[PDB]
RNA sequence: AUACACAUUUUUUGGCAGGACGGGAAGAGGAGACGUCGCGACCCUCGCACGAGUCGUUCUUGACUUGGUCGCUUGAUGUUUCUUCUUCCCGUUC
């Protein structure tokens, strides 16, 4: 349900870097989570989806997008999110 | 016996003005911190000096890009806090 | 089918992520004001019941055509419009503070059909047209600085003065 | 059709749908018009009876007509009784009944329709009476008649308004009159019963779910 | 009614800033539950620049519901 | 490293000359001896002095009860 | 007592930020907090009205004259929310 | 001791003058009573504003709240 | 005011400073703990994000409901 | 008596309430505490351009005065 | 499920005092501090867990400890002192 994902632009600042990531991942379901508990950015983010199909979807569909100037690479979460 | 204490004392203190001001129904002017005053007559009172008042005329003054103009209105039925009373007047 | 006060009502309504607020469209189709999601929304709608509180609008994954009949929302931020049909966008759309726009995986062709974003007046800082065909026209970039130099990131990019000098040259 | 109708939000509680017309709040208006106290609530309606007579609003008025907070006033007070009039009877056709009476200002009122025999004309806008038919005609081209018809035209027909708006109230104006009579001779055990009861009228549903 | 825990603060030169922008420093005395202190060797910090010595071992009293904070210089 | 009551205490039996400095008042601060206070800080204060800071001047009142409310700083001079 | 209370008595031992009457801002670990608002704090760092910024050790400020304090959310979890 | 309620006993039935802390308003009075928590009532009172007399209203009521000082004149 | 518990509220501060948040609880002075409480003063300008927050009711002038709970 | 118990009974009442800030108030008393905290519904309220709001609770102390219907 | 809340930290208070508009640019006769959060990056840094780290017992809980820097090449914001006109373009209204 989470997707982890890594090699961002760490230049942008953290809440419009968690705004821009809401804003992308929310064609494929409802994201679920608020803000990057992580707070080290390095483009290690996690986004937890509500819907399994949304996860899958979004992380075949967006592998090394272009996204702040870096091709994204996303993979799923070793562990569960607390939330979830 | 502490009852009766606190209504006679109320009655020959200060508040003898509101009480005396209830009873006779007379009207009496009461200077406010909102620079506002209201001349009216008191229908009930508290030891806070919360009040309801009737026939409320309430005066204040107001600044324009000219003379001074004092500004007045009409609300029958008032019921006032205790805290915005200043002064409490009686008079003829 | 239609956008519909009925729909207004009952859909998953709840908080953003974000803590964005709002309160969700679904008897039986599509939403606002949350999760407009996969309901076949042909025409945006009926939007006064929304009655303001919203934050942010999820109308992906929808058959929108065209952006408009857009009541006057003045709490709407944020419009989600991703996997639709918009070909057009209104004009006198002016939703002010509407902040950010995703426009991402539709089909608007030219240059000219982008003119109506320059209306959005100082507040559409984040614009984001990727997945279109107008992406792939010439110089799509300089010109999208050029006409709404208020946007501050375009295509999860940001402007630069360098490029907004290049709109000037050109 | 009208699932979202509520009367509530055309009606105050003290209007009662049409039973009274709230006329305090013009009491104390009128305090604030007048600079004094000696008016009470009855001698306020008292005031307003006037209205009913076809002369007396005009010829015993309670101020000068050309004083400014009166003028005033009766604009505010003539716009609430008819809206106050068309609100409680619905049913009749409004713009017939606008029409039929700025026809009857325009063809009577202001065509001499308030005659004396020892007098002879009075004019709502100069008010000054006149000799004859002759000398009031001649006198509705002078600058003076120009000038106040130009001014207080539209105080004049709000006043004309008051009137008949009034005269078509009557029953409603001595249903209140009763009324206020009533409460002020009750206790405060009464007022405050009396209170109870127009407030439930006010917050209780149209159809009880036992009616016949 | 509570006593404040004021007692760390005893003997030491304090730095209180008071309503009006006022600022005074001098030594901890005493106080009481209501937070009004006894400060020795008082001097008054004017917004100007200078400082007064109002009471150097005559000691003032500062009323608690006066007193806006208190900063301990020492340790 | 005493009570705020028995400083005051002290004054009383002193007579010293006091200066108290008012609430939310720099402009003002009133002078006089303390003959004598309550539980509520109200002091009788005598040959007080009203002392406008902005030389100085000040206008003589004589007998005063001062409300302990304004009371900022209790001082001596 | 109050259960607001009860929760400040909590954030004893974290690092917290308060806001006086006047408008200073005095941020660090609060040592000691009283039924009455009274607060203890440590290694502050003060910003005020005009934006100036200043270091102090240990500061102690009324309760009455607190407009407010933010706390960590670490308490957020509980047991307040029943 | 003497405390500031004899004195103000004392004070009773007396010309006095009452200073708020406003300092906007001054009254001159006979003290009539005052009471446990110290509400003035003065009669014949006179009021004065920025120290000049601003008229004279007699019996008066002072909120204790506002009495900054009180003066025997 | 017990109604109005865990829903998201806006307080008026007496400095005119508005602050919403979570109403988690409450005590007799109306001290109030506001949860992932942010601040608004001019009307969005100046809006800042202060999380968890208690309020002294001595401070409150007014509290409204702003919207649901979380 | 105590008047706080006279705000008491007048819930459901309509009223303006003005307040020490100069706040003006309108709307149906739904309850009032006894510390004359002031719950309403359905008011208009004009800050010293109103806004309108479903349910508005009034801290007692900041309460200037209350104006009632004339009725009561 | 069935007396009290006016005398220092809370609620009985130290408070009061064709015409218009709105941007953005140019040309002529708004600008200094002091802070606090952002657009870019030649940089730093290099990774799945966080609230984190350990243990007892059981298929999931209870205890114990404890973005930072540089530019802006005209980013956004509250103290606090001092002293507008004309032209062009784009929106609303009549
Ligand atoms: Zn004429």
């Amino acid at each position: 349900n989470t997707l982890y994902v890594s090699q961002l632009n760490e230049k942008i600042n953290m809440q419009r870097l968690r705004v821009n990531l809401f804003l992308l991942f929310a064609t494929f379901g409802e994201v679920l989570k608020v803000s990057m508990n992580f707070k080290k950015q390095r483009g290690q983010a996690f986004i937890t989806m509500r819907t399994i199909d949304q996860a899958s979807l979004a992380q075949i569909s967006l592998n090394g997008e272009r996204f702040f100037g870096k091709p994204l690479k996303v993979e799923f979460s070793k562990s569960e999110t607390k939330t979830l | 016996e502490l009852e009766e204490l606190e209504e006679f004392e109320f009655k020959h203190g200060p508040m003898s003005l509101i009480n005396d001001a209830m009873v006779t129904r007379t009207p009496v002017i009461i200077s406010l911190r909102n620079n506002h005053k209201i001349i009216a007559r008191v229908k009930a009172f508290d030891r806070h000096c919360n009040m309801v008042l009737e026939n409320v005329k309430e005066l204040w003054t107001e600044k324009k890009g000219k003379n001074v103009i004092n500004r007045e209105r009409f609300i029958s039925k008032l019921f006032l806090r205790g805290d915005s009373v200043i002064v409490v007047l009686k008079t003829p | 089918m239609k956008f519909t006060p009925s729909i207004v009502i009952d859909a998953p309504q709840y908080y953003v992520d974000h803590f964005n607020g709002k309160y969700n469209v679904d008897k039986c189709v599509i939403l606002r004001d949350l999760q407009l999601e996969t309901d076949s929304e042909s025409m945006p709608s009926s939007l006064k019941h929304l009655t303001k509180p919203t934050h942010i609008l999820d109308l992906t994954n929808n058959d929108l055509i065209m952006i408009p009949d857009l009541s006057r929302r003045d709490d709407i931020h944020t419009l989600l419009l991703g996997r639709n049909n918009i070909v057009e966008v209104d004009g006198r759309l002016l939703p002010m503070n509407v902040q950010n726009l995703t426009l991402s995986n539709n089909s608007i062709r030219r240059f000219e059909d982008l003119q109506r974003l320059r209306r959005a007046p100082r507040t559409l800082k984040n614009l984001t047209l990727i997945g279109n065909q107008v992406c792939h026209l010439a110089n799509y970039r300089e010109h999208v600085l050029r006409l709404v130099p208020h946007l501050e990131t375009l295509d999860f990019q940001n402007v630069t003065a360098e490029e907004r000098k290049s709109a000037m040259s050109f | 059709r009208a699932r979202d109708l509520d009367l509530n939000e055309i009606f105050t509680r003290d209007e009662q749908y049409g039973e009274y017309m709230e006329l305090e709040q013009f009491h104390s208006l009128w305090l604030n018009v007048i600079k004094r106290g000696d008016c009470s609530l009855l001698q306020f309606l008292d005031i307003l009876e006037l209205f009913l007579d076809d002369e007396k609003y005009l010829l015993t008025p309670p101020m000068d007509r050309k004083n400014d907070r009166y003028m005033a006033f009766l604009l505010k007070l003539s716009k609430y009784v008819e809206t106050f009039f068309f609100k409680s009877y619905a049913l009749l056709d409004a713009a017939a009944v606008e029409n039929l009476i700025k026809s009857d200002f325009e063809h009577s009122y202001c065509r001499g329709s308030l005659r004396s025999e020892a007098k002879g004309i009075y004019c709502p806008f100069c008010s000054r009476w006149f000799k004859t038919s002759s000398v009031f005609e001649s006198h509705l081209v002078g600058k003076i008649h120009k000038k106040n018809e130009s001014k207080r035209r539209n105080f004049v027909y709000s006043e004309y308004k008051l009137h008949r708006y009034l005269k078509y109230l009557n029953d409603e104006f001595s249903r209140t009159r009763s009324f206020v009579e009533r409460k002020l001779a009750f206790t405060a055990n009464e007022r405050m019963a009396e209170m109870d009861i127009l407030t439930q009228k006010y917050e209780a549903p149209a159809y009880d779910s036992t009616e016949k | 009614v509570s006593t404040p825990e004021l007692k760390k603060y005893m003997d030491k030169k304090i730095l209180l800033n008071i309503n009006g922008s006022r600022k005074v420093a001098g030594i901890l005395r005493g106080y009481d539950i209501f937070l009004n202190v006894v400060l020795d060797d008082a001097m008054e910090i004017n917004g100007e620049d200078p400082a007064n010595n109002h009471q150097l071992g005559l000691q003032t009293v500062i009323r608690g519901n006066s007193i806006i904070s208190l900063e301990a210089l020492d340790a | 490293m005493v009570p705020p009551i028995n400083c005051i205490f002290n004054f009383l039996q002193q007579q010293t000359p006091v200066t108290i400095w008012l609430f939310e008042q720099i402009g003002i601060r009133i002078k006089g001896k303390i003959v004598g206070f309550d539980e509520f800080m109200n002091v009788v204060i005598d040959e007080a002095v009203e002392i406008p800071v902005n030389v100085e001047k000040g206008t003589p009142l004589g007998k005063i009860l001062l409300k302990g409310d304004n009371i900022t700083l209790i001082t001596s001079a | 007592n109050g259960i607001p209370v009860k929760l400040l008595n909590e954030a004893q031992g974290h690092i917290v930020s308060l806001e006086l009457t006047t408008g200073a801002t005095y941020r660090g670990k609060l040592v000691e907090s009283e039924d009455s608002m009274n607060v203890q704090l440590r290694d502050v760092i003060a910003t005020e009205p005009q934006g100036a910024v200043t270091h102090m050790d240990q500061i102690f400020v009324r309760g009455s004259q607190i407009k407010f304090i933010v706390v960590p959310d670490l308490l957020k979890n509980a047991p307040l929310f029943k | 001791p003497v405390n500031p309620k004899p004195f103000l006993k004392g004070l009773v039935n007396h010309r006095v003058g009452v200073k708020l802390k406003f300092n906007s308003t001054e009254y001159r009075g006979t003290l009539v009573s005052t009471d446990n928590y110290f509400n003035l009532q003065l009669n014949e009172a006179e009021e004065f504003v920025a120290g000049v007399s601003h008229g004279t209203l007699g019996e008066i009521f002072i909120r204790c709240n506002n009495v900054l000082y009180i003066r025997e004149l | 005011l017990a109604n109005l518990i865990d829903y998201k509220l806006r307080v008026l501060t007496q400095d005119g400073r508005v602050y919403i948040g979570q109403l988690m609880a409450f005590d007799k002075h109306m001290n109030l703990v506001l949860n992932e409480c942010i601040e608004e003063r001019v009307p969005k300008v100046e809006k800042r994000v202060l999380g968890l927050t208690i309020l002294r009711g001595e401070q409150i002038l007014s509290t409204v409901v702003e919207d649901k709970p979380l | 008596m105590k008047l706080v118990n006279f705000l008491k009974k007048l819930r459901n009442e309509q009223v303006t309430i003005e307040l020490k800030n100069g706040t003006t108030v309108w709307g149906t008393l739904q309850s009032v505490s006894p510390q004359m905290n002031a719950i309403l519904t359905d008011v208009k309220l004009t800050l010293p351009n109103i806004a309108s709001l479903q349910y508005i609770n009034i801290r007692g102390n900041t309460i200037r005065q209350i104006i009632l219907p004339d009725s009561l």
